């Protein structure tokens, strides 16, 4: 579902970037969660295939 | 006992956070004091 | 939709990327996060897109 | 009491794989000198073909909490889930680490696992996590427990890769369950233990058991 | 044997097989299958009690 994925990614973008600068805490948490659930990267960035 | 273990691990983490620093700031001191008061109450509970 | 999802994902990761002042200070967390992001997204793919 | 792993204990990192509907046990192994890359040594057929355990043995040098590790990097304990462990290769005295190179042709996000000469940096530190709800963070790691190892530097799991035809070990984002089976804990002074290199002298006559010198007619 | 406290392994007497959970089948997580089929296995697992 790329369409819904884009909406959730937009919310995460607004959560991690504030006033032209990256919020380090939120950025690190988001990166850790994304790598712990690799399916969030879409089929293209799947490790194996 | 389980809660006491969790609190002890949190306090150890706080100590490791502040170990390098020469002096603990006021905010860290206040958090340490709150944790120590809670631990005091838990120790009293186990004693009773 | 697929292109937009991947663009949003890349935007989110780029915004999660650490700040230059942190990188210069050499913070281990910042360096680790940047290494993770670089491993996730190759430079050649960005240039090709 | 349930036996607990402690620092300075010798262990082997064991995993299981289903091959032709047969459960095969494999130990993490590495030579160190001449090849830093880690591989998997099967140990299920030991009755027919002995395994090469000397290069599989590892020593638990250190075990720290994450904050303690951060402080140490900036500047016999029982293992607890959530702690970061340092593993020294018994033979080469190098340290198990997550390398920055990757020779995997299947996984594009995986990293090679090998040995590193020194214990500097975070590449040589691995965090232990429970494999099931039976154990939780802060609990002591018991002998025979299945655990997950996460690289501190790369945030990747010590993973058994069966994608290709051969069984490989690498640092990927897919988890694998490992067993830290104990080899030895502590030897009484002056007593012989298995897995030790020694000489067999004829009584006390200064005659030792041996084979013919190199390049002999008996083929040694 | 005590209620709650005692941890017991269930063994089939005739065969000696141990009551355990079947290996998590693929796509069950995606289907939302929170239930794990139970089986009798020669070795079982450590958390079979």
């Amino acid at each position: 579902n790329p369409c819904g994925g884009e909406r959730y990614l937009d919310f995460l973008r607004f959560a991690v970037f504030v006033n032209g600068e990256s919020v380090e805490e939120n950025a690190n948490v988001v990166v850790r969660l994304l790598i712990r659930k690799p399916e969030c990267f879409g089929p293209a960035l799947r490790g194996e295939g | 006992v389980d809660y006491l273990l969790r609190l002890q691990e949190s306090i150890s983490d706080f100590y490791w956070y502040y170990s390098g620093k020469d002096v603990i700031e006021e905010q860290g001191k206040r958090n340490f004091s709150k944790a120590m008061s809670v631990a005091k109450q838990v120790f009293n509970s186990l004693t009773e | 939709a697929i292109m937009s999802f991947y663009a949003a994902l890349i935007d989110l990761l780029g915004r999660c990327a650490p700040e230059t002042h942190l990188i210069q200070a050499g913070k281990g967390e910042a360096l680790r996060i940047r290494a993770i992001l670089r491993s996730l997204v190759p430079l050649d793919d960005l240039v090709g897109i | 009491e349930v036996q607990f792993l402690r620092t300075d204990d010798e262990v082997v990192l064991q995993c299981s794989a289903t091959v032709l509907k047969e459960q095969l046990k494999l130990c993490l192994a590495a030579e160190g000198f001449g090849n830093r890359l880690c591989f998997l040594e099967p140990t299920s057929n030991a009755q027919n073909v002995p395994p090469d355990l000397a290069i599989c043995c590892f020593i638990l040098e250190q075990s720290l909490s994450v904050r303690a590790l951060q402080e140490m990097l900036a500047n016999h304990r029982t293992l607890l889930y959530g702690h970061a462990i340092l593993l020294r290769h018994a033979h080469s005295r190098m340290y198990l680490s997550c390398l920055t190179t990757s020779r995997s042709m299947t996984d594009k996000l995986a990293f090679d696992v090998g040995l590193q000469e020194d214990a500097t940096g975070e590449a040589c530190w691995w965090t232990m996590h429970p494999a099931s709800k039976q154990r939780s963070e802060g609990e002591k790691v018991r002998v025979g427990d299945d655990l997950i190892l996460v690289s501190v530097s790369s945030e990747r799991y010590l993973h058994l890769s069966t994608a290709s035809g051969e069984l490989q070990v690498d640092a990927s984002f897919m988890q694998t369950l490992w067993n830290m089976n104990p080899i030895c804990s502590g030897c009484e002074e002056g007593f012989v233990t298995g897995g030790h290199v020694l000489r067999l002298f004829h009584g006390h006559m200064d005659e030792c058991l041996t084979i013919s010198p190199s390049d002999s007619d008996d083929q040694r | 044997i005590k209620y709650g406290e005692s941890l017991c392994f269930v063994q089939h007497v005739a065969s000696g097989l141990w009551l355990t959970y079947a290996a998590p089948d693929p796509k069950a997580l995606r289907l939302g299958v929170l239930k794990k089929k139970a089986m009798l296995h020669q070795e079982g697992h450590m958390d079979d009690a």
